[PDB]
């Protein structure tokens, strides 16, 4: 509308949002993570009479 | 994971002797006993 409707100017920034790219570099991300445990036990006992 | 292993071992051995002798008449008694109690466990659990 040519008249101020808040709703209605508001559903631009909704589908199309707010800002747009002027200067940009474009990229690869990679993001790793890795994480080990280890527990270990032995027992070994004689008893004798 | 989890892996468990147990083992484990018992003895037991009892021995009883007895004898006798007597002289007057002459007589001789005697006995002789033997054991053993023996037991073996062994118990293990895996998870994954």
């Amino acid at each position: 509308p040519l008249e101020y409707n808040s709703a209605l100017y508001s559903r631009i920034f909704d589908d199309f949002g707010t800002h747009y790219f002027t200067s940009g570099s474009l990229g690869g991300v990679y993001d790793l993570l890795y994480q080990f445990s280890s527990e270990e036990l032995k027992n070994s006992g004689l008893t004798e009479e | 994971f989890y892996n468990s292993t147990w083992s484990y071992v018992k003895h037991t051995s009892t021995e009883h002797t007895s004898s006798s002798r007597k002289r007057s008449f002459r007589s001789s008694s005697s006995s002789s006993r033997s054991y053993t109690s023996h037991t073996n466990e062994i118990h293990k659990g895996k998870s994954y």
